[PDB]
Parts: C-alpha cells; sequence; structure tokens
RNA sequence: CAUCUGGCCUAAUACUGACGCUGAGGUACGAAAGCAUGGGGAGCAAACAGGAUUAGAUACCCUGGUAGUCCAUGCCGUAAACGAUGUCUACUAGCCGUUGGGGCCGGCUUUAGUGGCGCAGCUAACGCGAUAAGUAGACCGCCUGGGGAGUACGGUCGCAAGACUAAAACUCAAAUGAAUUGACGG
RNA sequence: AAGCGUGCGUAGGCGGCUUAUUAAGUCGGAUGUGAAAUCCCCGAGCUUAACUUGGGAAUUGCAUUCGAUACUGGUGAGCUAG
C-alpha cells in the first residue's frame, strides 16, 4: 500500500474534467487537482490482480489494451513478456466484433510473414519486394501482437478508460470480462473490474502493468 | 427454437436514374419455454432478408419467468407510440391478442392471456413493447428476495 | 404553494432512488412517519429517523437498492386532494397480484391492503407501491 | 438636470401568526396603423404626378410629393401581442461565462437574475435538460379531419373603420408534422 | 388541432405544523325494504330443441338504528419553515 503510494499513482487530473460519476474514490484538490483514493486503489488492485492468475491457472489469455502515446512503449515490452497478445497501434473498429472479418487479414499476414523471412523468396524484383515488406510492416502495425490468437480472448486489460472506448463498448456487447486504470477524468461506467490509478503517468502505468504480468507469470 | 415472421415490406430508395428497391423482414424466434428473441434483416430479395433477420434475432434473446403458461401479473409496456396491455387469463383460453403480439407470446411459452394494443399498430414498435414487457416482469421469488421476506410472509 | 404534502414525500423518495441517493431527508410530520413505519415493515426502506431542532423536526429515510436497481420500482400517489378514494371492503385494490403492496388508512390506523381485508375494513387509498 | 413617484435586491434584529395559491363572470392596462377637436410640420413618406424598364408594368429603380409620422386632450382594443411554451410550489449529475449584492483567505463560497454545453429522464423526430419539454401536486384556459369560416344571422360595444360572441346546409378522402435518399436553385 | 396579449381580483375549488374534542364525509354491523316476470345456476315436463316450470342466486340501491376515529370537515387552544 505504500508501493501503490510510490509509483506516481497520488495524483489525479485536474478539478474542472473529473467525470462526476468519479467521487466515491475521490480524496480531495490540492492545487486544483484530485487524488485518487489509496484505500481504493491497492485494496481493490490486489481484488482485481487475483483473477488474473485465477484465470491463467486454466490458461485462457488476457488481451492488453495501450496506445495513449505515452503507455505505447511500455505496452510492447511488458506484454509479451508474459506470453499473451498485445494491441498497441490503435482499437481497428470491430476486432472483438467482426473476428470472423479481421480473421482473413490475420491469416494473409501470417502467411506474408511466414513465407518472406524462411521460405526464401526469390526470382522476383527488388521495388516489389520492398513494396510487400512494406505492406506486411504496415499489416503488423496493427496486427503483430494479435496474431497467435485464433480465438476470441477471456478478459481485457485496458490502461485508459477514456481513449479505448471502441474496445470497453466491444467488450460489453460481446459479453466478455474487462479491467482498467480509470482515473478521476473517466467514467467507471462499464469496467467490471475498476481499479483507480493515474493513468498518465509512465511509472504508475508501468508498475500496474509489471504486476499484470508477474501476476500471469504465476502460471 | 420455432421461428415466426411477422411481416415483411418492400422499400424504395431514390437514385439518379430510377429507384433501388429492397426488402425488410421482422421476425421472432422462441423455444417455448420461456425464452424469446426477435430481429430484423434487410436484403435484396425476400428469402435473404429473412434469413439475415432470423440470424439477427437468435442474438438479442431473453429469459422470462412465468406462472405456468400464463403471466405474473398484469404488464403495461410501451415503445414510442405504441402501447401494449396484457392480463393473466386461467387455463381454458387461448392467447386473446392480435397478430405481432401473439407471435411474441406463443414463442416464450404463453398459452393464456389478456392482450390488448393502444395508440400505434405499428408491428416492429408492437413487437418490441412486447419484448420488453416480459422482460421486465417479476415473480413471486424475485419479490421477496429484494425485500427481505420469504415467499410466504408475502402473497 | 404546496397544498399535497404527502405526494411530495413520495415525490422526494421517488427523484432520490433514480439519482441513486444513500438517504433523503425531509421534513416530518405524524402522517408521514406513520407511512415510512409501513414502508419499514414491509421491507421497502431500511431506517426511518426523526429529529427535532427547536421547533421542526426532520425526518430521514435510509433507502434500499438490490443488482444495482432500486427496491421501490413504483411508488403512486392514488388520493390527492382533488379527489380522495374511500374504497369499500370488497373494493381494496390489489397492486400487482400481490407482489405490491397498497397503504390503506383505516379507523385502525394506517396498514396494507391484505392487512385491511383480514380486519374487514378500509378508509382512504393513500399510494400504491410496487 | 431638477421636481413628484412605483417596484426589486441585500444584512441583521424584532413583530404578527396560515393572514395562502388559483381563479368562471368582472375590471385595468395594452405596439403600429386608423379616428375626433385644436396646434405644429425639418427629414421621411401610403395616395398621387412625371421619367425609365418591359411583350404589358396600375410594380420593383429615379425625381418630386399630400395624408401620416410630432404636441395637447380623448377613442379604438388588435399583431408571428412569440420562449409559437398559463400561473404557483417542491425535488433531481456536473463543467464554463456574465450583472446586482453578502461573507471569507487574485481565489473560494453563497444569494437573486441573465447566457453556452451536457449525464439521467423525456420526445414521432427535431430537440428540452434546475430559466425542463424530467418527477410530482393545486386551480384556470383551450382542442377533437380539411374546406365552408373566424364567416352568416341575432346581440353587445364603437364616431366610423370595425372588434367580441359564434353556426349550418354543402363538399372531399385526405389535409398535416418531423426526418430520409435523389434532383434541382438567377 | 389546441396556453387568453398581460395583470389584478368576485363566486368557487384547493390549502402548513402540534393537540383536545365532535362525528358531517369515511368505514363496519343489524333491521325493513328492493312486486312478479325477465337475466344467471341446479333439475323437471315436452321423442330432442326452442318452449314451459319448481327452487335458488341476484336486484350492493334506499332508509332506520348501534358502533369505530386513521384521514378530510367543524370547534377550541397552541406554533413558526409559507
Ligand atoms: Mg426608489
Ligand atoms: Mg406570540
Ligand atoms: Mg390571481
Ligand atoms: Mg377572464
Ligand atoms: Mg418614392
Ligand atoms: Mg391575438
Ligand atoms: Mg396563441
Ligand atoms: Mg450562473
Ligand atoms: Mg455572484
Ligand atoms: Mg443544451
Ligand atoms: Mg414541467
Ligand atoms: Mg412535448
Ligand atoms: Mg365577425
Ligand atoms: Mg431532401
Ligand atoms: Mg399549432
Ligand atoms: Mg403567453
Ligand atoms: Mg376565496
Ligand atoms: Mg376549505
Ligand atoms: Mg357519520
Ligand atoms: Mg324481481
Ligand atoms: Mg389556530
Amino acid at each position: 500500500m505504500r508501493d501503490l503510494l510510490q509509483a506516481g499513482a497520488h495524483f489525479g487530473h485536474q478539478t474542472r474534467f473529473w467525470n462526476p460519476k468519479m467521487r466515491q474514490y475521490i480524496f480531495g484538490a490540492r492545487n486544483k487537482i484530485h487524488i485518487i483514493n489509496l484505500e481504493h486503489t491497492v485494496p481493490a488492485l490486489n481484488d482485481a490482480l487475483n483473477f488474473a492468475n485465477q484465470l491463467a491457472s486454466k490458461k485462457n489469455k488476457v488481451l492488453f489494451v495501450g496506445t495513449k502515446r505515452a503507455a505505447s512503449n511500455i505496452i510492447r515490452e511488458q506484454a509479451q513478456r508474459a506470453g499473451q497478445p498485445y494491441v498497441d497501434h490503435r482499437w481497428l473498429g470491430g476486432m472483438l466484433t467482426n473476428w470472423k472479418t479481421l480473421r482473413q487479414s490475420i491469416n494473409r499476414l501470417k502467411d506474408l510473414q511466414t513465407q518472406s523471412q524462411d521460405g526464401t523468396f526469390a526470382k522476383l524484383t527488388k521495388r516489389e519486394a520492398l513494396e510487400r515488406t512494406r505492406e506486411m510492416e504496415k499489416l503488423e502495425r496493427s496486427l503483430g501482437g494479435v496474431k497467435n490468437m485464433g480465438g476470441l480472448p477471456d478478459a481485457l486489460f485496458v490502461i485508459d478508460v477514456d481513449h479505448e472506448a471502441i474496445a470497453i463498448k466491444e467488450a460489453k456487447n460481446l459479453g466478455i470480462p474487462v479491467i482498467g486504470i480509470v482515473d478521476t477524468n473517466s467514467n467507471p461506467d462499464n469496467v467490471d473490474y475498476v481499479i483507480p490509478g493515474n493513468d498518465d503517468a509512465i511509472r504508475a502505468v508501468t508498475l500496474y502493468a509489471s504486476a499484470m504480468a508477474d501476476a500471469i507469470l504465476a502460471g | 427454437l420455432v421461428e415466426k415472421l411477422v411481416a415483411v415490406d418492400r422499400v424504395a430508395k431514390v437514385v439518379k436514374g430510377g429507384r433501388i428497391f429492397s426488402f425488410t423482414a421482422l421476425t421472432v424466434v422462441g423455444d417455448g419455454n420461456g425464452r424469446v428473441g426477435f430481429g430484423r434483416g434487410k436484403a435484396r430479395e425476400v428469402p435473404a432478408a429473412i434469413s439475415k433477420a432470423l440470424e439477427a434475432a437468435r442474438r438479442n434473446m431473453i429469459t422470462v419467468d412465468l406462472a405456468g403458461t400464463t403471466l405474473q401479473h398484469p404488464v403495461n409496456a410501451r415503445h414510442g407510440a405504441s402501447r401494449v396491455y396484457m392480463q393473466p387469463a386461467s387455463e381454458g383460453t387461448g392467447v386473446i391478442a392480435g397478430g405481432a403480439m401473439r407471435a411474441v407470446l406463443e414463442a416464450a411459452g404463453v398459452h393464456n392471456v389478456l392482450a390488448k394494443c393502444y395508440g400505434s399498430t405499428n408491428a416492429a414498435n408492437v413487437v418490441n413493447a412486447t419484448f420488453k414487457g416480459l422482460r421486465d416482469m417479476t415473480s413471486p421469488e424475485k419479490v421477496a428476495a429484494k425485500r427481505g421476506k420469504s415467499v410466504e410472509e408475502i402473497q | 404553494s404546496m397544498q399535497d404534502t404527502v405526494a411530495d414525500m413520495l415525490t422526494r423518495v421517488r427523484n432520490a432512488q433514480m439519482a441513486k441517493k444513500q438517504t433523503v431527508s425531509m421534513p416530518s410530520s405524524k402522517l408521514k412517519v406513520a407511512i415510512a413505519n409501513v414502508l419499514q415493515q414491509e421491507g421497502y426502506i431500511s431506517n426511518v429517523e426523526v429529529a427535532q431542532e427547536e421547533t421542526k423536526s426532520t425526518l430521514t429515510i435510509t433507502l434500499k437498492y438490490f443488482e444495482g436497481k432500486p427496491v421501490i420500482e413504483m411508488v403512486k400517489r392514488v388520493s390527492r386532494p382533488g379527489l380522495r378514494q374511500y374504497r369499500g371492503k370488497d373494493k381494496l385494490p390489489s397492486v400487482k397480484q400481490g407482489l405490491g403492496i397498497a397503504i390503506v388508512s383505516t379507523s385502525k390506523g394506517i396498514m396494507t391492503d391484505r392487512a385491511a381485508r383480514a380486519a374487514g375494513i378500509g378508509g382512504e387509498v393513500i399510494a400504491f407501491v410496487s
């Protein structure tokens, strides 16, 4: 609970953009800045973090969502350092709902990333080869961390309840579970395992991500 | 899961050189024991639109607790400008109801009911209203559950 | 001017239950308190507390929720000052076939409809709660 | 600028003790135009005259121009008199402005107004959203397909112009609201 | 389709809180009345059926009388949030 008050999760956002529905977990406004309740963060982070290991026991994976440009380069690492899927470029409308749609893109991408570096693709033009490389690279831009999935996930783990709405809505549509770090300027409306915290900091985001990957590591 | 096609209409859209025609269909599915759902489909032909509607109806299904094969209490419901009233009857009567209502009652497993539509009799809005009325009707168990009593202490 | 003070209590309660408030506080009176006690016995609210300041008294109700819904679903005034009701004893109204209560004022106090059919009486119909 | 005069806000302290809300009939006020008697009359300008434009032009445009617009004393009683939203009361997330005060340490909070967003709820949709079209209570007014017709006849009022009250025979199967896709716009 | 152009006010309608009393509204019981036929229910004659007919139920309205007082009204006495 001191490591909770240690990573930078003490401060939230400014006292004009606060979603009024998040006042049960607000402390005060110091220098016009609201602060989350550590009693409501550290005693709820662990209640949520039990579920990650309690799920990986049966070995059903969980998707990880972060793209806010201040936690994408940490979600790239701390999510494939635990053997799970990832998405960190953009939410790409209708992936968990039109999965039978993006499946063909994922198949073509696996075929273009599996037969271009191990199948000895020769007897072709250099310009066409570079074009196909750039094409599969842009296809990997937003499908690479979700390549070896083939199924729909069992739970999502978000980093901004606000910036990832097209994901939380799709989760609620498909009936999956969702856990996110809702801040003060974010509604706690449908994320079913809600954890408060300062989603905008590199340190707090990375510490929560490390705790998640460790929770999933005890598998 | 028995299927009941309620409405099929032909709708048109103007383009630069004439009209583009198409079809909508509105269908109901259910088993006969407390689960029903409804859906809508659109397509350039009638069987394709029916298929689309049935597939959209096999989701959006609900469950409804009912006293044998009639309602637990009288229900008022509405959607848009349509109002529906429903009353539990006693065994030996059928579904005294009109058109769009029956398919929602017959497909959920209701056999004795007195039903009447006021307001607009748009089939889609009537089906929506009846669905909403069955979805929010309660039984003698949830009432005693939420009130901290038992089923005997209440009636 | 405010002329029905019992409809005002029912409205304060109805509005609080859909704003998800924890408690609701109104001015108090003997009839308001009696009705709130009938609500408490039936299990629709949790606690009723009156408190006098020096001359005026204030009444605080504590509400109930269940599965994220409010426990009072419907509460309705029946006998307003512009039209009083006065049912007999064969005509006492049953609310939702008996899954809800009807508050009645009789010469033996305030009670529910099923509690007055037993006694064989029945006067003014205050409200329906379901 | 002076004189006469009505309401509102705001702070304490005192006083009376339900003295209240709404209101059929009834009364008061009520833009502009118009009327009556007596004045005044710069600019503007119905009517009117002439010049153009036009197939024609009793119009738009140009040059003039009288009622009228102004004052005193009365009448009329109507307007898209509109927030197209009766008056009164209570309750229900928040954020950003502005006017008149009170309190507190440039900022916070409160009170009465006046604006922009917006959750829930409401709505056919558009939208409304503490200045509700939300949740309720009290009383009043009004509606019941389009036309005929806000007219005829009767009555009241008015100097008149007219206002108010207010039908029928006959005729039709539509008239209407909000949004949608095209097409079209001097 | 439908808020009078706006106020003010007469008859009327409706009206804060506490208490004592009254018992008009309200509620309950008892008694008389509510013609017969008709409607409805058992079941009896018509070969069946219409039809006729025995008995009930109903006519929940009216009046008289004895009680109950939570609410509304009346009366007296208090209060201060309008
Ligand atoms: Mg003055
Ligand atoms: Mg005194
Ligand atoms: Mg008045
Ligand atoms: Mg009048
Ligand atoms: Mg001119
Ligand atoms: Mg007018
Ligand atoms: Mg009007
Ligand atoms: Mg303001
Ligand atoms: Mg101010
Ligand atoms: Mg707005
Ligand atoms: Mg309103
Ligand atoms: Mg409306
Ligand atoms: Mg006339
Ligand atoms: Mg158009
Ligand atoms: Mg209109
Ligand atoms: Mg008006
Ligand atoms: Mg009076
Ligand atoms: Mg009175
Ligand atoms: Mg009496
Ligand atoms: Mg008789
Ligand atoms: Mg007194």
